RNA sequence: AACCCCCCGAAGCCAGGGAGCCAAGAAAAGCCUCUAAGCACAACCUGCGGGAACCCGUACCGCAAACCGACACAGGUGGGCGG
RNA sequence: GCCGACCCGCGAGGGCGGCUGGAGGUAAGGGAAGUGCGAAUGCCGGCAUGAGUAACGAUAAAGAGGGUGAGAAUCCCUCUCGCCGUAAGCCCAAGGGUUCCUACGCAAUGGUCGUCAGCGUAGGGUUAGGCGGGACCUAAGGUGAAGCCGAAAGGCGUAGCCGAA
RNA sequence: UAGCGGGCGUGGAUCCCUGGAUGUCCGAAUGGGGGAACCCGGCCGGCGGGAACGCCGGUCACCGCGCUUUUUGCGCGGGGGGAACCUGGGGAACUGAAACAUCUCAGUACCCAGAGGAGAGGAAAGAGAAAUCGACUCCCUGAGUAGCGGCGAGCGAAAGGGGACCAGCCUAAACCGUCCGGCUUGUCCGGGCGGGGUCGUGGGGCCCUCGGACACCGAAUCCCCAGCCUAGCCGAAGCUGUUGGGAAGCAGCGCCAGAGAGGGUGAAAGCCCCGUAGGCGAAAGGUGGGGGGAUAGGUGAGGGUACCCGAGUACCCCGUGGUUCGUGGAGCCAUGGGGGAAUCUGGGCGGACCACCGCCUAAGGCUAAGUACUCCGGGUGACCGAUAGCGCACCAGUACCGUGAGGGAAA
């Protein structure tokens, strides 16, 4: 159901839109890196966070 | 698609074989193999476990899957086929001659 | 080649050598043979610049006749090949 | 896009010994100029790099059953941070 | 730790050295110089400073069990060092 | 499918009885064919014979003690011996492309053995402004603006471009 | 595709159908190079301290036609692929003739260029003997006839009749207006555009007369819709005994059927599951004269004038191809070479030629359907059942074999 959630947040991401788009994506991009960064070391990774964060970036980019 | 079939997760009778006539709630339904888990067919697994983690696994005689055709739904009256009636809005399913 | 107002691709056809009398009998000996169109180069002034033509001998006057049509046209400024195109 | 260049920290005693020095190293996107690496890691760790070196690593060939296999290719990258700073994240 | 004398000596170096002979022994850029267009508050030469300086290959075999000969084949394979 | 001394038929065959086997089979009477194999130096696969035979791939060469180990002529170490030394050593190129290194391991690969390996599973390892190649040039040659030619496909071809140990 | 590990779903996911977004590098590959998936740039703008460096987005190949007066630019198109089918340009040999050379194989194989769901052909300068038929394409038949032929081997029509389908059109010229530039300056030559015009009972142009307008014809183009494909939904009728590891077998008593085709369920089921009969369904995308509507275009008479009716063409000769036609008495359709007219008192043809009788209007273009094929989807089978059947039921054009075209398993 998280779809209907984040979606509206994006038209809401229209304070600054293209600007906050890049801003927000750059942030989630960092978080993604921070994720697999800790994921490779093992003792800081669960799983579902990645694919959710990935596809998260996707729709944001859309 | 179309993989859908008879009943889901609820009360169901079994006219299979080794557990004919029996009844129980269907706790699981795997559509891929077209079979459901009830409480009838339960065989003893001797194996300790496939995965080394958790030393003890169990000589458990847990529930074995069962072909989804030998099982039949049920209601106030015992054992009935399945008709369907589009509600005043949605799409519920009535039994042989009664509701749900 | 043969491309020009003529448009005559050279075609091949049989060239049979025969032996006979004509009013007694007749026999043969066959082979293929390519026939080329008699065609000649045709240089001509035409407005500014000069201009040639890899044209056939049949339609030689057709070029000069067309050169006349060209008078009723407006053309100038470096147009070697382009003239040919706009030249019908 | 700039965190996409840095892939993940290389885990080797050879990589670790670099930590003792001012040389942190890690995996990188295959097509990636040492210069763009500089700028990528520079703005990704709040540090200032001085000298970058790079390697290609032909992915070794594994197999399963009667089926041949080929691991993906990767790009090592070793950066020399300015003399007087560190990556607490890489330290770990 | 000594690490200094004497001797032989290259086909290598100074290298475009020289001599002789007849069969008469590459090309283009880097580089030096000359002027055109243009510009001459530029541009270019030199000196010092700061700054910048990428893409690919670097493992290993390599006269051979890793290359060419269906083979861990008495076969084949170019360049340098060879006390 | 395996066996039968039994019954029927001249015969090709059919019928019955036991054993196996685990799921299809198709009377009487008619129809249609990819319709019967012992041979083709027939095609495919399987298994025999020679036969425990010839051969284990350079006549440079081995012996011993210790260790590891389920098990050592063959793996590790020490000692003694022998062989190459314009090579049988060493560096580079081509080609080959992970065979390099390190753990665990021996069914097959190794012409025997194997605890070993160039083998299997896994991890790790190749760092360049100055070495080599490219953001340099040109050679044969390839290419190809213009230009020429050829039924079509295409072929010549100056400048330029590509092209190096 | 289980397992380690971590999640989503009635706030309706996973899946299926439609549209959209992203879409690295190669490849027609197209900024330049190149040993395909690599290497190097110019121009604008952004990023990092960012001038050297690097990255990101946009852009720059060539050829054709119209615009651009010029140069330069702007726009439209082309390029490449496709199993078989289709047209055009080229085009074998084995083999047959029991040899072989003309012939045959065959205009086949192959090469090449082009076309699209088709292609080609097509509204008579036709056929051919009926004072007849009436574009083209395909199926019967005509017919193994007519003929052809070292009259050997062999090759092989057409008219006509019967069917499918049905369709008919635009332009060139005479003549009027117009715009442009050229000159020997004219009442003109030519080019571009518009009007006019399209015929074989010959048609058109110009002038005169008719009253010559309302309707009549009506798309092959356009618009809406039916219907159809691209997901799906509903869907009658059974329960206990009995043998067994397992009922659907055997038994007893019932039921449905516009559904007793087939598949599955532990074995042999109309009534257990999936279905079948019958009947439902589309927001979106694709198709669609099947229906309706609009638009293009099109329609008459008589007399005179004799202006026009498609050129290196008709026609003739030399060389040849096509046709059933191999030089034969050799026409007809096409045409490499040479000569070379005319515009309806014109010109071709009806198998050399002449005459008479008669058919038809060349040298400009377009036209659906009936027809061919099957990469793709579906249905069916006196079709195979793993040495069969596609080479491949299985991660096969793979392993393996070749420098390379290419060859190519087993399972
Ligand atoms: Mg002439
Ligand atoms: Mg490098
Ligand atoms: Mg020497
Ligand atoms: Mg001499
Ligand atoms: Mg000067
Ligand atoms: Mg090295
Ligand atoms: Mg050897
Ligand atoms: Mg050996
Ligand atoms: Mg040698
Ligand atoms: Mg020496
Ligand atoms: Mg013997
Ligand atoms: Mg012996
Ligand atoms: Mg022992
Ligand atoms: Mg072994
Ligand atoms: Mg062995
Ligand atoms: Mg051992
Ligand atoms: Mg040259
Ligand atoms: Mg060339
Ligand atoms: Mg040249
Ligand atoms: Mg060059
Ligand atoms: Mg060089
Ligand atoms: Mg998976
Ligand atoms: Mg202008
Ligand atoms: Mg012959
Ligand atoms: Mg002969
Ligand atoms: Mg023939
Ligand atoms: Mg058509
Ligand atoms: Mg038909
Ligand atoms: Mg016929
Ligand atoms: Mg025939
Ligand atoms: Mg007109
Ligand atoms: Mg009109
Ligand atoms: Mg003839
Ligand atoms: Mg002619
Ligand atoms: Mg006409
Ligand atoms: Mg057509
Ligand atoms: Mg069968
Ligand atoms: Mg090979």
């Amino acid at each position: 159901m998280k779809l209907s959630e984040v979606r509206k947040q994006l038209e809401e991401a229209r304070k600054l839109s293209p600007v906050e788009l890049e801003k927000l994506v750059r942030e989630k991009k960092r978080e993604l890196m921070e994720l697999r960064f800790q994921a490779s070391i093992g003792q800081l990774s669960q799983n579902h966070k990645i694919r959710d964060l990935k596809r998260q970036i996707a729709r944001l980019l859309t | 698609r179309v993989k859908m079939h008879v009943k889901k997760g609820d009360t169901v009778l079994v006219a299979s074989g080794k557990y004919k006539g029996r009844v129980g709630k269907v706790k699981e339904v795997l559509p891929k193999k077209y079979a459901v888990i009830v409480e009838g067919v339960n065989i003893v697994k001797k194996a300790v476990r496939v995965s080394p983690k958790y030393p003890q696994g169990g000589f458990i005689e847990k529930e074995a899957p069962l072909h989804a055709s030998k099982v039949r739904p049920i209601c106030p009256a015992c054992g009935k086929p399945t008709r369907v009636r589009k509600k005043f809005l949605e799409n519920g399913k009535k039994i042989r001659v009664c509701a749900k | 080649s043969g491309k020009r107002p003529i448009v005559a691709n050279s075609i091949q056809r049989r060239g049979k050598a025969k032996r006979e009398g004509g009013v007694g009998k007749k026999t043969t000996g066959i082979s293929k043979r390519r026939q080329y169109p008699n065609l000649q180069k045709v240089r001509v002034r035409v407005a500014g610049q000069e201009i040639t033509f890899r044209v056939a001998a049949s339609h030689i006057p057709k070029v000069y006749e067309l050169v006349e049509r060209a008078k009723g046209l407006r053309l100038e400024g470096l147009s070697p090949k382009e003239i040919k195109k706009e030249l019908l | 896009t700039a965190y996409d260049v840095i892939l993940a920290p290389v885990l080797s005693e050879k990589a670790y010994a670099g930590f003792a020095e001012g040389k942190y190293t890690f995996w990188v996107h295959p097509k990636a100029t040492k210069t763009e690496i500089k700028n990528a890691v520079e703005t990704a760790f709040k540090v200032k790099v001085v000298k970058v070196n790079t390697l290609h690593v032909r992915g070794k060939k594994k197999r399963l059953g009667r089926y041949l296999g080929k691991r993906p290719d990767r790009k090592k990258a070793i950066v020399q941070v300015a003399p007087g700073q560190k990556i607490e994240a890489l330290e770990g």
